[PDB]
């Protein structure tokens, strides 16, 4: 339905896919990274029932479906399901497809090599894209934030990367890969809500919990004070209506789940916590770099939407950082949608038009070309 | 019949008592066998390490 | 008493069958335990020989 | 009749409850967790007729009683009925009044908190127990089974908990709680027997089916080949005599019902099955842990009593498992009775005499005390 | 368990600790420079389980432990863990109580001063060693190699000091210290 001869952009994780076309400042639509399948045998005639559901179809019908997510902590392994997700995304809902447009897909800086190779290959071989470019989420996070310099706290669905860039250059030894993201926070909340008498086991139930979390949970500027009160009084509880007519209230659990980011030990993870990983991405860089990264701590990805996270992360780093120097967190409304936006910026910059793999070079070289042309 | 529930029960109880002694031996012997087999494989793995180190 | 005999008897026969199975399982495990002990002694002696041939 | 203030121990499941005193190796008495109530008025003289029936009384007169289980998927929701069960259990069959003896009760690691609070509160406020301690079923399963390390599959009536333990420590990141249990197998068997012409729809009928299941059913080491044979020949059928003199036989139904453990979709549950659930508990654990958990897969609770479950589970995990690793299932005669036995072991350990809540600490703190004192 | 009051030697690197007695041609035992601590909540009662594990204990029970190294790029910062490692090393496994034996420790010549000062303090105050000597890796390497003259490029776990020695003399103006070592190669 679109007639603008621009690039297309998609951010694909273990939870959601943000997508639209390059040159704008927002995705046109956001789809779940889901291929749904019926988990029941139909009995009655005229009950519909699809063999497969894609994206929002899978999420909307989830009460009777098993929901599969193709991306594992940042890597696409089920490329067949991503092809279905991308077809729906582009052809059915965004109303624009790669066949007539160059396409940019994103990944984390240390994401296994197979991910960028398959993203490049599927757009060229199943979507017939005229050109490709696999982007680094850290690059996109700073473009969308108005920075060339800063720490990218790309807290996604399956992984948080924690990666510094200075004057447009990578500082890779200072990357603190962390196995804690929005999907793990959802799983933890399912377990602590089970402790409150509301067990959540199935994937439809996981989606209910993700909705509860996104609307009711927060990290808190001061965890211990919120905890002591919330664990002692109903005045700190918040109600949510479950899609069966039950009402669930959440007290200190409302923040204990989100707290996992600062205390990963809550889910059995071996990690110093998001504020120390942020601190180390700054501290492991050279001393004439450190000061600029402290002043430019940039949030991207989701989980950045928890109340108290932009104020808390600044508090936790300034408390570890030396005095006089100003420590600042950048946390715009483009929060969680900023990687897509950065993709739009990179794809459309004139300074990037020589970075695209055309369907010339690709056909002669094959998918290994991504390591010659992208990064 | 008069004493047959008793004969059968005493047989059942004696057999159960012996079964248990033998089932406990079976478990002890199996755990020793598995641990011993793991020791065997431990040493067999070492035979290869020493064989390889030796060659 | 038929019910008590029958219950005692199903147990007498099953318990005897099970005690036999327990004795046979513990016997086979004991024999296999010994085979594993001998095979282990074998790997331990071969290990010392490879370890020594190696030293 | 005891010459020491030994703790009394009660393993109260959603199905059956086992009881005895600490220091024994078996419960002294077993009762269903049931309080029965008549739905009919008796006519004949000399027919008993109570307002309510407890434990074995509910089963003996069940033909006209509604049988209520006060425990729902591991949690007591009806405390009045548990008081009837505990009075009868401790006072009439164990012959001990709790007033002069400490009491140990059990719950799953993710069992809703209100369960531990009511178990503790009832014994302190209704029975005046001098002390209380709510045990972890995973611990008790390991102490009865002779392990400190392994996978605990406690396959209870209301829930299969599934928790890996290493060197006496929980590995909570790998708990995969499953809402598929012995109660669903009984309900499914009532329905599959109905398909064969033997309808079971009442509470009395539920208990009949429960007894049929326990004596006639098995999982089968190879479902499809066993099914094809059972569906083709009477050689795999087994009879059972019903209370009214009718005879029921079960064919491939004999395993199709138990198969629900491996295929939960049969009862409408979204799950990969007990063997993948078990496997999920062994691979998610750390690289230097996995080997010890594979070699120590521990069964406790009931359903573990199906003739082919220890061997099929060992086979399924082996099939999912990497090579080199030794896979072994421990399926002791203390099966279904293991949690109670572990309770006896725990209550009497010298290392656990400081873990008891006294009826001093309890009254000063209130019912929530169990949260900080037990686990 | 030794029959002579020889000196003890303990090479405490950022990686592993090699230790044994003076006059031998090899360490008698090698321990990692590690103190391990559980990162999990205990479930079972009466399981023993330590608050911290030392040396080979830390690696043996590592499945649920986080393992920390008291020494960073060649310098001890966590002396408490060093004392635990030394007590285990000297009293449980090497079977040499420092109170009855003088002890030699090792370090790069540009290793910050706190390292040599703290190691000396602990052996004299917590172990009651009759004597001490902190030796330099470049000296130690030329003796081990049968040289008086040469460049010692110690590509160890912590920091590389690159130190030239001629006719037994240091040539300090030519030392090139590099912040690259085996621990970084592992991280790469
Ligand atoms: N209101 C919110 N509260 C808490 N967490 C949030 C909120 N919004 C987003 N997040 C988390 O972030 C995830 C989506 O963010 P996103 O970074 O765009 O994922 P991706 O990079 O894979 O596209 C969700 O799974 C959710 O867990
Ligand atoms: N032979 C068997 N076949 C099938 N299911 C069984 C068998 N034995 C026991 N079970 C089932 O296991 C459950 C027993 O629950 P239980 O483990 O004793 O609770 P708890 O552990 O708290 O004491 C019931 O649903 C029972 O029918």
């Amino acid at each position: 339905d679109e007639d603008e001869t621009t690039a297309l952009v998609c951010d694909n994780g273990s939870g959601l896919v943000k997508a639209g076309f390059a040159g704008d400042d927002a995705p046109r639509a956001v789809f779940p990274s889901i291929v749904g399948r019926p988990r029941h045998q139909g009995v009655m005639v005229g009950m519909g029932q699809k063999d497969s559901y894609v994206g929002d179809e899978a999420q909307s019908k989830r009460g009777i479906l098993t929901l599969k997510y193709p991306i594992e902590h940042g890597i696409i392994t089920n490329w067949d399901d991503m092809e279905k997700i991308w077809h729906h995304t582009f052809y059915n809902e965004l109303r624009v497809a790669p066949e007539e447009h160059p396409t940019l897909l994103t990944e984390a800086p240390l994401n296994p090599k197979a991910n960028r190779e398959k993203m490049t290959q599927i757009m060229f071989e199943t979507f017939n894209v005229p050109a490709m470019y696999v982007a680094i989420q850290a690059v996109l996070s700073l473009y969308a934030s108005g920075r060339t310099t800063g720490i990218v706290l790309d807290s996604g669905d399956g992984v948080t990367h924690n990666v510094p860039i200075y004057e447009g250059y990578a500082l890779p030894h200072a990357i603190m890969r962390l196995d804690l993201a929005g999907r793990d926070l959802t799983d933890y909340l399912m377990k602590i809500l089970t402790e409150r008498g509301y067990s959540f086991v199935t994937t439809a139930e996981r989606e209910i919990v993700r909705d509860i979390k996104e609307k009711l949970c927060y990290v808190a500027l001061d965890f211990e004070n919120e905890m002591a009160t919330a664990a002692s009084s109903s005045s700190l509880e918040k109600s949510y209506e479950l899609p069966d007519g039950q009402v669930i209230t959440i007290g200190n659990e409302r923040f204990r789940c989100p707290e996992t980011l600062f205390q990963p030990s809550f889910i059995g993870m071996e990690s110093a916590g998001i504020h120390e990983t942020t601190y180390n991405s700054i501290m492991k860089c050279d001393i004439d770099i450190r000061k600029d990264l402290y002043a430019n701590n940039v949030m991207s990805g989701g989980t950045t939407m928890y109340p108290g996270i932009a104020d808390r992360m600044q508090k936790e780093i300034t408390a570890l950082a030396p005095s006089t120097m100003k420590i600042k967190i950048i946390a715009p409304p483009e929060r969680k949608y900023s990687v897509w936006i950065g993709g739009s910026i990179l794809a459309s910059l004139s300074t990037f038009q020589q970075m695209w793999i055309t369907k010339q070079e690709y056909d002669e070289a094959g998918p290994s070309i991504v390591h010659r042309k992208c990064f | 019949l008069k004493l047959d529930k008793e004969n059968a029960l005493d047989r059942a109880e004696q057999a159960e008592a012996d079964k248990k002694a033998a089932e406990d031996r079976s478990k002890q012997l199996e755990d020793e066998l598995v641990s011993l087999q793991k020791k065997l494989k431990g040493t067999e793995d070492e035979l290869d390490k020493y064989s390889e180190a030796l060659k």
